[PDB]
């Protein structure tokens, strides 16, 4: 009866909480201290933690989920029947945690060294290199010395993981890890609604690409641009060409509207780690919304460490399960970029202040995306030129036009790479790609997609997938196709909700109440109702929609549209089986 | 638990 079902879910709370936040200490302890000591007992915790799964999972599986009348306790022990990777039998999920332990290591150590010279790491040693060299060799150097020692290194562990994760997504009654993944967004039509959204917002890449394909022609030669075919992968100052924004210089539509520095106006105004973090958090006090807690700023590590130890640099969010315990991870630089990172981050952290009374099964965003959207949404009005100048650091048309193609050059560009990164994932995990194809359809789908090409041939042996970050530390991506596509929504919403008028790239949503009321609502919420709902509390509807953004960047896409006819550009890559002859 | 970002 429905006794026995919310009783179940009480214990399951109360013991969830306490073995979560073991979990959490063991799993920091590793990440921000990569040594043999840490990593054997975040492998101990593991197995801990799974055989807590095993019980309850086990438990939840004897009630009939349908014939409960409670919805919230409906939606809890549906969750709690699935067991994940605590569904394989006793060596396999030892083998399995090994590997993804493993995996991520070898992510997190590898380095690009020159020879009988130094050893560079990614971040910031690669990450600078590609955003501010313009080098051609230079940025083949490191584009393929970062594939070279961390991609090929994932290869030996990838074919093991695939397997033991399609055989964990099996047996909790999936038929592989993709259609496991696919269903933490409770939308049968998913895969039909993100085609129709990539559809969308092809013509302002296309668009996008054809004007930055041109400027890379100017700067790096007629003889190593093909104006007609895939552009070469390391040009785009980003190591995955995902974001385009630090090759600003390069494209800026008018050079005779110039802009600040933001690099140097942080360092010279002595702009910290710290000080960035508190500037987010501020810009959420603002909004009427919710302070970190003073113990955020004691046990968060906001900067790389100095003592020779090895860490996960990759920024993350942590939630302990004690609606008490939240933390920032990130090996912070100080500029621009990862200002922007830090609001991203602060977002999660928010969420995780929002929901902390729900039960920790409902602890969750209402669907992914909502999750990496959050402080995106706040960042965008962070980034406005009136925002950064209040900021000290920045100083009409001309200057609004080069502000929306700064903004195009990381929003529209990452729009078909999240979109790839999974579709090659789930076709990996369907078994339509074997491990034989990896890398030769990861190119198919990067030229498909983003109209990109490697600079150099792919040998037997590369895997390239395997040098970003989500491959290997297993994090599924489509999160952040649906939060780019979300975040204008949320942005047009909030905007107009704060009375703002006139075009939306112009909005900036600082100390609004009214906006940080919708989004609390929302974020309180946590997974305790289907997404729509949340969705309709911020927006006034239900669906996701690529209408806000395109909205947000309708001025750019007359502008791009323009200069591209005049100068005779063929949109898209007719000559896709190009590739540089260098 | 850990959320990242693209990112
Ligand atoms: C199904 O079960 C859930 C969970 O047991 C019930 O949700 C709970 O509903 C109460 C109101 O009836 C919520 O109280 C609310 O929060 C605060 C603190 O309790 C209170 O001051 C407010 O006035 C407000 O009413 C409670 O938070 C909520 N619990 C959860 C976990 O969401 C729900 O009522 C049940 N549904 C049915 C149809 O019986
Ligand atoms: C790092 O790991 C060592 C074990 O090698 C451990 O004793 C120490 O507490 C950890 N933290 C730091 C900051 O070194
Ligand atoms: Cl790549
Ligand atoms: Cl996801
Ligand atoms: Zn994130």
């Amino acid at each position: 009866d429905e006794a026995e079902a919310s009783k179940f879910v009480e214990e399951y709370d109360r013991t969830s909480q306490v073995v979560w936040n073991e979990y959490a200490e063991a799993n920091w302890n590793y990440n921000t201290n990569i040594t043999t000591e840490t990593s054997k007992i975040l492998l101990q915790k593991n197995m801990q933690i799974a055989n807590h799964t095993l019980k309850y999972g086990t438990q939840a599986r004897k009630f009939d989920v349908n014939q409960l009348q409670n919805t919230t306790i409906k939606r809890i022990i549906k969750k709690v029947q699935d067991l994940e990777r605590a569904a394989l039998p006793a060596q396999e999920l030892e083998e399995y945690n090994k590997i993804l332990l493993d995996m991520e290591t070898t992510y997190s150590v590898a380095t690009v060294c020159h020879p009988n010279g130094s050893c560079l790491q990614l971040e910031p040693d690669l990450t600078n290199v590609m955003a501010t060299s313009r080098k051609y060799e230079d940025l083949l150097w490191a584009w393929e010395g970062w594939r070279d020692k961390a991609g090929r290194a994932i290869l030996q562990f990838y074919p093991k993981y695939v397997e033991l994760i399609n055989q964990a997504a099996r047996l909790n009654g999936y038929v592989d890890a993709g259609d496991s993944w696919r269903s933490m967004y409770e939308t049968p039509s998913l895969e039909q609604d993100l085609e129709r959204l990539f559809q969308e917002l092809q013509p302002l890449y296309l668009n996008l690409h054809a004007y930055v394909r041109r400027a890379l022609h100017r700067h790096y030669g007629a003889q190593h641009i093909n104006l007609e075919g895939p552009i070469p992968a390391h040009l785009l100052g980003n190591m995955w060409a995902q974001t385009w924004s630090n090759i600003y210089d390069l494209v800026v539509p008018f050079p005779s509207a110039p802009s600040m520095d933001t690099t140097e106006a942080m360092l010279k105004q002595g702009w910290t780690p710290r000080r960035m973090f508190k500037e987010a958090d501020d810009f959420f006090t603002s909004l009427g919304l919710l302070p970190v807690p003073p113990e955020f700023w004691n046990k968060s590590m906001l900067e790389k460490p100095t003592d020779g130890r090895e860490v996960v640099c990759h920024a993350s969010a942590w939630d302990f399960y004690n609606g008490k315990d939240f933390r920032i991870k990130q090996c912070t630089t100080v500029n621009l970029e990862d200002l922007v990172v830090a609001h991203h981050e602060m977002g999660h952290i928010q969420y995780f202040m929002q929901y902390k009374d729900l039960p920790v099964a409902l602890r969750e965003g209402a669907n992914p995306g909502f999750h990496e959207a959050i402080g995106d949404v706040l960042a965008l009005s962070v980034s406005t030129p009136k925002h950064l100048h209040s900021l000290n650091l920045l100083s009409s048309d001309e200057h609004d036009i080069n502000f929306l193609m700064k903004m195009a050059l990381d929003k529209i560009a990452f729009i078909p790479f999240s979109y790839l990164v999974d579709q090659w994932r789930w076709r990996v995990f369907d078994g339509s790609i074997t491990k034989e194809n990896y890398n030769q359809e990861w190119w198919s789908l990067r030229l498909k997609y983003q109209g990109l090409c490697p600079p150099v041939p792919r040998t037997q042996g590369d895997f390239d997938p395997g040098a970003k970050f989500h491959i290997p530390s297993s994090v599924p991506y489509i999160r952040y196709f649906v939060s780019f596509i979300i975040q204008f929504q949320f942005h047009e919403a909030l905007c107009q909700a704060a009375g703002h008028t006139g075009p939306l790239h112009k909005c900036d949503i600082y100390q609004s109440k009214e906006a940080g009321q919708r989004l609390a609502t929302a974020m309180k919420l946590g997974f305790s109702r289907p997404w729509p709902e949340a969705m309709q509390l911020i927006t006034g509807q239900p669906n996701m929609s690529a209408s806000a953004m395109l909205s947000y960047f309708k001025p750019l896409l007359d502008w791009l549209r323009t200069e591209n006819e005049l100068h005779g550009e063929k949109l898209g890559w007719p000559q896709y089986n190009w590739t540089p002859n260098s | 638990d850990r959320v990242y970002i693209h990112p």
